[PDB]
């Protein structure tokens, strides 16, 4: 059947555009203002937000999210604030999907967590330190739960890692990582027509509609946070132009 | 092969302990360790390069000495110590070090990281480095270049670029950190020391392999001075390389007990402590299914001990499995309870230990009261304390 | 053997190198340790145990190591390290105290006492006699307090007492005439553990017998890996035990060169330095008649070296003796030069050296250069430099 | 046929007393000064002067005479002036006999040494760091030069070293150390009639008195310079006192 995702992207496709996907962590400065922040996102444009579940070693995260979550932790955010405010998402008319590390994920219980996620109007899972070749437990909550998965290739994946990471997505593939970025699109479009979203250190509608030509999704996080340290507006207006940059006419 | 786990690094079954909880970025590097140390492990050309340097170089074997003065505070048992502290380097960890080494000689790599804590594994890896000609970091966090500065100076003697971790506890578990980052951002040139018997597979079979001839040298020694096979094999366990390496050759030997002793630091009841096995509980961390000290959301706990090496909240795999099996026992030692023993080593027999290894003493100790009067416990005394002199000589009062 | 001394002390006949230039009271502990030492060399309960601690405790053999990047800097030269760093306490030290603390034991002396320059001396009577429970104290110049700090902390822990001396020089020398003083007043009760192949009889030939293992070792080592005997052994030369414990088994081949390196310190024009053979002459000293630095009147002039092991004016008649035969060269070897050596060896085989083992590895790298491409040349390695490493981060500037 | 001191000694022996033995070091607190403060002694009643060469490591000597050998060293004391300090003394009715280790001898020549003491005026060498066993050429140059040989016995000196050093010495034995003088000095008569002169830092009439009730000579050290030290005032007088107690036994 049909992965959650898939209107939004079919929808994005019909009007020349990229989706756009904007990270933000629970709880960052705080658990409400970061609701607020999320909420924001939804009213200025973003087709997807990716609600990031803060943890302690946060092995992937360039300094400007490790210092957001780490801030958070300070402040007492828990995992079911994530929950929270993918329900705050959801009631705002949005989209979440929700981006962790493995570990807390365990500890709440897998079968656990994507029920709760289904429930609170979650409609997938990033998991960038979970390769299929550990996600039996989660590869059967997923079809239980009709909840997208969203696994990571890069440009190191070989040709036989890449069509399993793709085989084994739902939802779109995560393109993490220069003409690296379209090289790896490519060659996930060379063996399947799911959905590539493509994070980049994008800061600019400039740069977010570089990618736009050959990526289904722009994800945007590292540059959400920067302007929300600064202030609510700034966020609103750096979603703004970024909204922008995804169309191509 | 027996005790292996299968070719995706489970121990007990397809989704047991161990196993690659890493990102998709690093597994085409892990990939190539998996198969370099696939062919090399069969290589007697490897090995014979392994063993030559372990002779000549290193200056295996370590012997195996009968602490008799320490019968006493051990209930009349005899403690016989592995002196893996007369190693060049000073611990256990050059036999780790050399076959990993030697292994990213014959992959091509050209630059080598590390992670350490003691500074003992970042000692053996810019020693290895400097000796085959490859470029090293070494990754440490803050608190234990500050407190284990006697090592940092030796790296950088030793030509190492030594980089100090500021995040979190600033200790073992974030100097990881920093290295898996160092690693998924170099992939092409660098090869990965890891450290301890935990981390992605291949790393816990192939740490526990390189530190297997401690267990294997110990088996024939103490059937020699003893005349059999002791009632006990014991060790300090923090990622858990060491006790790995000397219990292994004691797995099938059904009557002889095996203990690891872990970091209880101000004592489990406070929350500063290192007792992963006796406070913690299973979860994914540092690329493997294992134990750690985490909160209800799974959060890492940060650990707390006197000892560097020691001050780490996970462990590797393989304990876990052997825990779970019922084949070891893990039990908790405090700081207080290990310098005891470190103060007992120096002034008993002459041996400044480390304090790592002083925490394997004082367990024994223990087990020696509870087992009696004759009973052959071999000790392994992974390292010596010179690092430990300054820490040591303030806790007695000696300036 | 033919290189003995006669029975009062005397090598080479009429030249009359060594015997005894001490007081009358001093002679009955003399005597009753010479007597002790000639019971006890032929005892087999003596040398089995002696045996035992030299196997399980210390960790012998040593091992004999072909450092090939080294060959490069050294003329294209084979240089082979004897490995006495890797004993327990880091030196060669040890071989000489678990036989004179044995010794000592035997006797029923209660009270050992020894001098120390770097504190490997001190640091290792110290072991043997926390190993045996003997109290022990140790005599050592202020100035080496300060720049051996690690080594009088480890002494402190392994239960010894430590008498920091400041008068003359505050170096070995002082500490030997200190020393001297405690035995006098209390022979009774006390043995003198004596660190070099100085003193006067029984002590240069006591100390060499026990050090005399080295060379025995290193003879058997180098035929096996090298398929010959060496070119040449070469060590450096404080008051000369390492050194003589390595040439020792070599005497009698002819086509083996032997060479001590001394301690030059600013270089032997500027009156700051310790080279003995190549700017002293023949005297009595410290209870030996070898030779000295020495003034127009026959003052003690001070010694200065980099290397506190090596800062001594003295040196045993057992060299002077093989100098004057033609059998041993002496060479003066500089603190620049031995601390590029040092630099070198940690950066081409990953061996941080004593400072004292340092200058040997300079000379032997000259000594590449002279003898050419496939020269076979043996270096004793006399220690580690785990006490060295502030001082040598501060030479090259890693702070 | 008999020996340099061997007159002194009979002297004493004649009057009913000990002789008086007294040490300086040359070049303490300067060489003039010694020498000045030696020829006082000899005004002042000492029967035999001891004049101490100053040595870089002396192993034997106490405190206050190891400071005052370091002084006359920081002052450029040389061994010449040992030699002019005899001749001074004996010019002035003086008996001299010199105290050295025996390094100093060795390197200016221990024939040559001999020969210029006998020329000074000297009468013999203490050696406190020469034992017989190698004494071969201070024997043959003791002979040669008709110098006295004063040698050292302790306590804890064996039976037959006992002998062998008794039998080594002309003119005195030194008997340096409870009632542990008096058996040392005992032991020492028993196998020969040679004078044994008593040193154990005697600082006041009594103790000298003392000592002459079983000893030939009384040798003082320490206190003569403790008193030089204070003045020259002070050594007269000090010197003045052990006189009248060596008389008293
Ligand atoms: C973590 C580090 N050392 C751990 C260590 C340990 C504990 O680590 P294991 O990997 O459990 O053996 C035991 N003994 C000594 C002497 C050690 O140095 C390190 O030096 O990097
Ligand atoms: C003087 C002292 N050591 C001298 C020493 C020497 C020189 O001493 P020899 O007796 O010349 O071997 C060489 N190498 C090392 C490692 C040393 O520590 C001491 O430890 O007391
Ligand atoms: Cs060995
Ligand atoms: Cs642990
Ligand atoms: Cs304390
Ligand atoms: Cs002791
Ligand atoms: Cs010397």
């Amino acid at each position: 059947e049909a992965s959650r995702l898939g209107p939004v992207f079919d929808s994005c496709r019909a009007n020349n555009r990229a989706a756009l996907i904007g990270y933000l962590p629970t709880g960052y400065p705080d658990v409400p203002a970061s609701v607020a922040a999320m909420t924001a996102l939804v009213e200025s444009g973003c087709d997807i937000i990716e609600v990031g579940v803060p943890y302690s070693d946060p092995g992937m995260d360039g300094p400007t999210i490790a210092r957001a979550t780490e801030a958070a932790l300070r402040g007492g955010v828990r995992v079911r604030d994530t929950l929270a405010a993918v329900e705050a998402i959801s009631i705002a008319g949005g989209r979440a999907v929700v981006m962790t590390y493995w570990n807390p994920v365990l500890r709440y219980g897998v079968d656990a967590f994507a029920r709760d996620l289904a429930a609170a109007g979650g409609l997938g899972l990033i998991t960038p330190d979970l390769i299929p070749d550990e996600a039996q437990q989660w590869l059967a909550a997923s079809e239980e739960h009709r909840l997208d998965r969203i696994f990571l290739v890069a440009p190191s994946s070989t040709p036989e890692r890449l069509a399993a990471t793709v085989e084994a997505s739902r939802g779109f593939v995560y393109a993490a990582s220069s003409q690296a970025a379209p090289e790896l699109v490519g060659r996930v479009k060379a063996v399947s027509d799911i959905p590539v979203g493509v994070g980049l250190g994008v800061r600019s509608r400039a740069q977010a509609a570089q990618i736009a030509q050959y990526a289904d999704g722009v994800i945007v996080g590292s540059a959400l946070v920067t302007a929300l340290t600064e202030g609510l507006p700034r966020l609103r207006a750096l979603t703004g132009e970024l909204a922008a940059g995804v169309r191509l006419g | 092969t027996s005790h292996d786990p299968d070719s995706g690094g489970h121990f007990g079954g397809p989704s047991g302990w161990g196993g690659r909880y890493v990102p998709e970025a690093l597994m085409a590097v892990i990939e190539e360790v998996t198969a370099a140390y696939q062919k090399e492990r069969v290589s007697q050309d490897f090995l014979d390069d392994l063993d030559r340097l372990q002779a000549n170089y290193a200056g295996r074997p370590s012997p195996l000495y009968e602490a008799t003065r320490l019968s006493q505070h051990a209930g009349s048992a005899r403690i016989f110590l592995k002196r893996e502290d007369l190693n060049h380097t000073g611990s256990h960890k050059i036999n780790n070090v050399l076959g990993q080494a030697l292994l990213a000689r014959r992959m091509g790599k050209t630059r080598v990281i590390a992670e350490t804590g003691a500074g003992q594994h970042g000692v053996a890896t810019a020693t290895a480095c400097a000796l085959l000609g490859l470029d090293c970091v070494i990754y440490m966090g803050g608190i234990d270049t500050a407190r284990q500065a006697l090592n940092v100076a030796r790296m950088r003697l030793l030509g190492a670029e030594v980089v100090a971790v500021q995040t979190g506890s600033k200790t073992l578990k974030d100097a990881i950190n920093e290295a898996f980052r160092d690693w998924v951002a170099n992939a092409d040139n660098t090869y990965y020391c890891f450290g301890t018997a935990a981390g992605p597979h291949p790393f816990p079979t192939m740490v526990r392999d390189f530190q297997r001839i401690i267990g294997m040298e110990a088996r024939v020694q103490i059937q020699g001075q003893a005349g059999r096979l002791p009632d006990a094999v014991v060790a300090c366990v923090g990622g858990g390389s060491n006790a790995i390496g000397i219990f292994h050759a004691f797995l099938d030997d059904p009557g002889v007990r095996l203990v690891g002793f872990e970091a209880a630091g101000d004592g489990v009841e406070t929350g500063r402590h290192a007792a992963t096995f006796t406070a913690g509980s299973p979860g994914a961390f540092h690329g493997s299914f294992s134990y750690l000290l985490q909160d209800e959301d799974g959060q890492t706990i940060e650990s707390h001990s006197i000892s560097a090496g020691l001050d780490y909240p996970g462990v590797g795999p393989e304990h876990a499995w052997l825990k779970e099996a019922g084949r070891v026992d893990y039990r908790p030692i405090t700081d207080s309870e290990a310098m005891d023993a470190f103060g007992l080593l120096c002034r008993m027999e002459g041996i400044i230990p480390a304090i790592e290894s002083a925490h394997a003493v004082a367990g024994a100790l223990k087990l020696g009261v509870e087992l009696g009067r004759g009973a052959v416990i071999v000790v392994n005394l992974s390292g010596r304390g010179d690092k430990d002199v300054e820490t040591a000589a303030k806790w007695f009062g000696l300036l």
